[PDB]
């Protein structure tokens, strides 16, 4: 299994090799939508 | 008396030196067997999908729990994960790239699609089967679930409960963005939140006999719908059913939430605090708890 991608774009797994941007759900920030 | 068979199927793999899985299986199987009641002519068939090490773990656990208190007839059957993987792969290959962690197409992911092609895998003599996760706790006689087969409307092939987190709200974001007015990914009672695979009524006959269902298994149909929905996932069968469930809700008899009360709240803390309640709300007398994402089940 993989950890869900917190980003709204790219693959379903976080750190999708083919993704460069991360669009976070409202209220979250960072390369993995942390804070 | 002509013997009447009841069939359950559980995935139980990589269980050796995996104590959290064994304890889960222990909680599921003891509650199941403690509370089950079947008439004298009836037999409960417990199918396990396991590699050889887990088959042995399962046998050791089962001997401690069988025969069941209620004294009904119970038969245990094991299916080789490797044999099933090879039978599944031709049917399931093309969907793997859309619904597996992550890409592309690996044999190790094929088994997570077993339910979608279960009608081609189980012998024809088996007309129906209930596939169950092992991170469950049963609060009623499993025999009662079988009556929900009688509630299938014409065209319905599968009984399945809704997903109780906004995971599909998240997954379908781009389709939602392009279609502001869609119910796809919305909470119930009027939204289409998608499905959870922890409890599934697989009517193998109806799956075999459905022209629509057979078409949806074809590579080009899988691809057209995944394109239409911009859909990527890593939850396997759950993701495929959720997707074809958006296009063809007639295929599914939606079980009440109490038949698969999911406890996982992971998505609440990952962008969906506001809407989370609308997905997670389930009321009524609980029949099955589902401690998904390793969530302790209450006692
Ligand atoms: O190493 C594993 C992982 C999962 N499973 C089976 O696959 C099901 C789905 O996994 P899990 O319930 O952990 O996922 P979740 O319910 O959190 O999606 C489990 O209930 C088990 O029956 C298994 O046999 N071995
Ligand atoms: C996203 O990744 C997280 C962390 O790995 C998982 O916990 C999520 O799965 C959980 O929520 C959705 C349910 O359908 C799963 O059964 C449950 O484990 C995953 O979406
Ligand atoms: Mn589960």
């Amino acid at each position: 299994q993989c950890e869900s991608n917190p980003c709204l774009n790219g693959g379903s797994c976080k750190d999708d090799i083919n993704s460069y941007e991360c669009w976070c759900p409202f209220g979250f920030e960072g390369k993995n939508c942390e804070l | 008396v002509v013997p009447v068979d009841y069939h359950l199927l559980m995935m139980f793999t990589k269980a050796e030196h995996n104590a959290p899985l064994q304890a889960k299986a222990r909680v599921a199987l003891s509650s199941l067997l403690r509370l089950a009641k079947f008439e004298a002519h009836e037999v409960l068939n417990l199918h396990f999908v396991s590699e050889e090490a887990s088959r042995e773990v399962a046998k050791a656990l089962l001997r401690e729990l069988l025969p069941p208190a209620a004294g009904f007839k119970c038969k245990v059957i094991f299916h080789d994960v490797a044999v099933l993987t090879d039978k599944l792969f031709p049917v399931v290959e093309a969907m793997q790239k859309y619904f597996s962690a992550g890409s592309g197409t690996y044999y190790s992911d094929s088994i997570f699609f077993l339910s979608v092609a279960m009608h081609q895998i189980m012998p024809k003599e088996i007309p129906r089967i209930i596939q169950l996760d092992l991170d469950l706790k049963y609060k009623t006689n499993i025999r009662e679930l079988f009556e929900e087969f009688d509630n299938f409307l014409p065209g319905a092939v599968i009984g399945i409960a809704r997903e109780m987190q906004p995971v599909y709200r998240h997954t379908f974001w781009q389709f939602r963005h392009e279609n502001p007015k869609t119910r796809v990914g919305d909470p119930p009672p009027e939204g289409l939140p998608g499905f959870n695979s922890g409890v599934m009524l697989l009517n193998l006959e109806a799956m075999r006999q459905s022209p629509l269902y057979s078409h949806l298994l074809e590579p080009s149909w899988v691809q057209q719908l995944a394109d239409k929905y911009h859909f990527r996932g890593h939850l396997g069968d759950q993701d495929f059913f959720t997707m074809i469930g958006m296009e063809h809700p007639e295929l599914f008899h939606v079980l009440d939430c109490t038949w698969n009360r999911q406890l996982c709240t992971w998505w609440r803390d990952h962008g969906y605090s506001d809407v989370f309640q609308a997905y997670f709300r389930c009321e009524g007398h609980v029949k099955i708890y589902h401690g998904n994402c390793n969530t302790p089940i209450p006692e």
